[PDB]
């Protein structure tokens, strides 16, 4: 029971599934975006993610954002209403692909139902407070003739198009006064920059990724972020003291857990346990809050008991006969492992018979453009690129760059930024 | 010495021809 | 200066030490219901897909609420950085060495060079790490008629060069090695310089690492046991819990080592393997470019007369590359596991043994403090501790990763017998050192004679001693005995007048004891003895005793190979690869086997007693028959011939001659005749019931002389295929062995005469070794001349018609024989043919 809604970009605002939303990082300045509710609590805004970027960064320059990616730039991506509609329809199909097996359906169901706590660390234990940027976004109600009005909605996820680098998908949580609800047990609104057509390439014979798996990989981060278990512990960091050593970003355990397979072996058991204990400790803070919460100071129509009970179900707390909540360590343990170790790129790729990279540390090759994902000749909800009736199910032939030359285009090396080191003699 | 060798050679031939 | 572009992902990823948690150094509180924590990220995915407590049953509240009026939010700021980082270095490692093997798109006329400096200087010079011969052949320009033959040859030369896979010889105990890796990449400590194989024998896998990482190996924290005064039931649970927790600390430490291995060491080896793949592709590409340029220099007439398939050239080279990569991958994967098992895990085991010690102390004190509240049972719990902290937790990689590739390389490592070597004493720079990789301390005192043939002499002097202090962090004999000792020994003959003391006085030669338990090797006369002593003082021995009433002994004062193996049920002694003795040791309990090892003669010995030894090794498993026989054959190999005692055969050294097909026979110049008659050896003529031998220092005194200094001398060692003169001393003259040129019959007496140049006689002998099994015998071939293919005959003993007609008298002579020439080609080689000779020099270990 997950419903994927349909709509065209040019549909009228109906103030329900199609709205004018002011997203969190617009900082309440009256910048509203046309947003479409693809399912409960999950919104698509088919526009470029511009928050924190400069307008000129959207052009390829002599610079780069990320040292370990071949970055493709295209400032015109999503610049017409028809392009915005293609993105939206493509998202609809990707969500149906996800939904097409129970594992992906359950990912969507956990995300939908993992509503952020009505608060963060600054909120008194006795209070729900919806009046924070990690809980509520505003929508603009301004019907024909009648005056403009703002109302609030609870959301779980907002998916935008890409920032400057089309092929650099990212999931983002919200910090307020340097702390993050999504890392402290509360959860909070999650945002994603996503581009379905400009997918990554790897080898284990060079292959291209199924955008539905690329999307599911990001949704796992969303999932953690909503349950308040985004990891901030001891990261893997590169030694950078010698010229022959690779310089690269810190890697939190979560990235390796999320990929799955055998990469988490470099996360020590000691760190595995530090993270587990921190999460447990955060969830103990939540269960205490639920035992003490009396009022919602910001919204008088919030039924405390309905929310207590939804949060009980979210965190799998148990209720004694006199209504007190506690942590059953066995149900915590099952939830934790399901969230952190059940949903992984490796497990999902296996279940959907999708080919993916061998390791989180597999090399970044140039991405390729998928000609058309809405053409059921090339890509279907049920089978992705690996369609039996086109003779492409065998050995992920549909994803093979040699075999399925019709599915994709190469990108001109002129439009790709790539980091290089110049080792220079004297 | 030469002379020794020649006399020894004859002795060898007599051994070989037993 | 030259600038080289390098992708970020071809740099070496090496996690900084800051990546790793030191939480193991924290204290732990132990209580009656303390559990041991283990996180399994290996998840049953179908348990999730079926779980019906997972998806929420509760209805989603409505999304509608009040307007947001608090807009405080942190907004990320993103910024580009330059796409190119310029760094200045004059070092040449992988990046530079790979670049030297390329050439630009506007160059076609290339030559290979072994000079890395030339290859960087000139865009038509491409660096190659294959041999000078390969390089010369690839650079060779031929006429069109020869061209197709030159293609076949050089393409095949590429496949042979790429597949190269062995050291100087197997005596070094290196399982596999690809010798050109140093020259290909110059990774680590300038591995393109000097000899890679040799450097690898000395230092192992470490020489290939770009950076030796600093490991985090925390001192494990103290356990703090909770008192439950007047509660026996919960004091016992607390002890149990501390014991289960101790296992968790061992496990977490090993996990910590595995994480570092994978992200600081195995990453470096991965970069090396990728580098090698590229390097070999560059070599193939350069070869193809060369073959094309040369083909297209020919005219159209010439070109239509040459049949070559360019795709066939390509696939044959690619096939060569694939086989070479297999070897490289196995070698480097072995290096990576070696570094884990020898250089990382033991330092962990060291900290963990220290922690086990401290914990054992603590837990016994806590049982004391609670003796009253644990009446009677206190001693039972004390032995629960002592016992439980006895067996040291084995490292199993498959606990910390389920990566198939990692598990398979670990399994390969553990199924390779040379990786079971835990001590390997070898000669280096006038000393003995351990080359096992575990760094035993070896102290050789001044009374031990060493030489560069890896022989060492133990004498009766007080300072003739070697001490080896073994690495205490090596785990061997977990539960039951499972180890082996191998070495070569040379034991002198009894003194005839000292036979009673020889027979009765046992002396230790190698002693390895700790707390009155351990092992020793001892000798009593003609018996060599292996003794096990367990912790309770129970003793078992197995021995080999050679016969001292043999006319000619294979063992007395001759080098032979000993191997002792121990398993659950048996101690076995093998001699020269063959099982000699077996003792049932099922009754032996624990034997402490890592005490210091003392090599020293100890007992009631003659002042003049000595023992020589060579290639002492210890293995932490029971060697099979077939492992032992192979080791025997490997350690027997030499380019030089040997003398009767097993030492190298020398020019310009006096030797008596021994015949392996006529053991009791010797050569004497016949009276007033220039031929060698064959007589019967005299024998021990006194009356000890213990003793019989035939005399060895009899017959003519021979001496081997080098035919020419035409080639590099630099020593007096006789090598197989050398051309020699076989001379002997007749009174105060030097005479020579000749063959008369007219040789009509199958056998003919040799001519023993003064040194003299006669056209009627051959004087040149080629010394041979036809036997494929270990032997001290050689054969002596007369050929027409050095360069001739034609073989005249081998030196031997035959029976010649002497006299008589009704009864024919026959007599044995020193001869040349054509019959032996066919016999030596028959397989397996007949050890006992009369053309097999040994040279016996005077030796202090044989008196008669
Ligand atoms: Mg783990």
């Amino acid at each position: 029971p997950v419903t994927i809604n349909n709509f065209n970009y040019n549909d009228p605002i109906d103030n329900n599934n199609i709205i004018m939303m002011e997203p969190p990082f617009a900082r309440g300045t009256g910048r509203y975006y046309k947003a479409f509710k693809i399912t409960d609590r999950i919104w698509i805004i088919p526009e470029r993610y511009t928050f924190g970027y400069k307008p000129e960064d959207f052009n390829k320059s002599s610079g780069i954002f990320n040292r370990d990616v071949c970055e493709y730039y295209d400032p015109d991506y999503l610049n017409t209403n028809d392009k915005k509609n293609i993105f939206l329809q493509t998202m609809i199909k990707l969500f149906n692909r996800i939904k097409s097996k129970p594992l992906g359906e359950k990912l969507l169901e956990m995300i939908i139902n993992g509503i952020p706590y009505l608060g963060d660390r600054r909120v008194p234990l006795e209070e729900f407070n919806t009046n924070i940027a990690s809980v509520t976004v505003n929508k603009l109600i301004s019907n024909p003739g009648e005056v403009e009005r703002k109302k609030g909605i609870f959301a779980n996820l907002i998916i935008f198009g890409p920032g400057p680098v089309l092929n650099e998908n990212e999931t983002i949580d919200i910090g307020i006064q340097n702390h993050f609800a999504s890392r402290e047990g509360f959860g909070g609104i999650m945002q994603m920059k996503f581009c379905p057509e400009y997918v990554s390439v790897f080898n284990n014979r060079g292959y291209f990724s199924d955008p539905a798996l690329i999307l599911m990989h990001q949704l796992i981060y969303v999932l953690h972020g909503l349950y308040g278990i985004k990891v901030d512990d001891l990261p893997i960091v590169p030694n950078e003291k010698k010229f022959f050593m690779q310089s690269t970003d810190a890697i939190q355990a979560e990235e390796l857990y999320t990929f799955g397979g055998q990469d988490p072996s470099i996360i020590t058991p000691s760190t595995d346990k530090s993270i587990y204990d921190k999460v447990l400790q955060n969830f103990r803070g939540i269960v205490d809050r639920l035992n003490k919460v009396l009022v919602c100071i910001s919204d008088p129509n919030i039924n405390i008991n309905i929310y207590k009970n939804k949060f009980k179900d979210k965190y799998k707390f148990v209720e004694d006969s006199e209504g007190k909540y506690s942590i059953d360590v066995e149900s915590f343990d099952k939830l934790y492992k399901s969230l952190m170790f059940g949903f992984t790129e490796t497990n999902i790729a296996e279940n959907y018979k999708i080919k993916t990279r061998a390791s989180y540390f597999s090399d970044s090759l140039p991405p390729v453009k998928i000609k058309n994902l809405l053409d059921n000749e090339i890509y279907t909800i049920e089978e992705g690129f690996n369609i039996s009736d086109k003779d492409m199910e065998k050995e992920y032939r549909g994803q093979n760059k040699a075999i399925n030359k019709q599915a994709y285009e190469e990108i001109s090396k002129e439009h790709l930024a790539v980091y290089k080191i110049q080792m220079c003699k004297s | 010495q030469e002379d020794m060798f020649a006399k020894l050679k004859e002795k060898l031939f007599n051994e070989i021809n037993k």
